[PDB]
DNA sequence: TCAGCCGATTAATCTTAGAG
DNA sequence: ACTCTAAGATTAATCGGCTG
């Protein structure tokens, strides 16, 4: 990929890095909480973000991604 | 899981380089390539994600 | 409204089949 | 045969359209 005839937009840098892997415990719970209730209430949202030491956005994103993963395993 | 066949890759690269202007195939072209290469649409989709990034990080 | 949902993708990473 | 590379997969986190 050393020489692209041009630098098209997609080749540009999007996203105005870090990937905080989640501990086995954290993932085990979120999962645990998922089998229980696929969607989240502002309530459950906070209590969990609390319990597992994570921001609300992370719990929100975690469930959003888990739903798409559920969608694609079909099961 | 084993890697893709020398031919499947060729097929994918052909598409990729053939479209460097927008390497984002539609779910159809993806389904198309998928069957051509004898691999899932997910596998194609992953392949393109990885291909794009690894292309960029090497410009 | 406007925060959260979907969907596709980005980018960092995990795994480990294999090019060397 | 043996070893690191990188192919292929997984998943935080982002972009953006859209609605309840």
């Amino acid at each position: 990929k050393k020489n692209p005839p041009q630098i098209y937009p997609w080749m540009k840098r999007v996203h105005l890095r870090q990937r905080t892997s989640y501990t086995r415990y954290q993932t085990l719970e979120l999962e645990k909480e998922f089998h229980f209730n696929r969607y989240l209430t502002r309530r459950r949202r906070i209590e969990i973000a609390h319990a597992l030491s994570l921001t609300e956005r992370q719990i929100k994103i975690w469930f959003q991604n888990r739903r798409m993963k559920w969608k694609k395993e079909h099961k | 899981r084993r890697n893709f066949s020398k031919q499947a890759s060729e097929i994918l690269n052909e598409y990729f380089y053939s479209h460097l202007s927008n390497p984002y195939p539609s779910e159809e072209a993806k389904e198309e390539l998928a069957r051509k290469c004898g691999i899932t649409v997910s596998q194609v989709s992953n392949w393109f994600g990885n291909k794009r990034i690894r292309y960029k990080k090497n410009i």
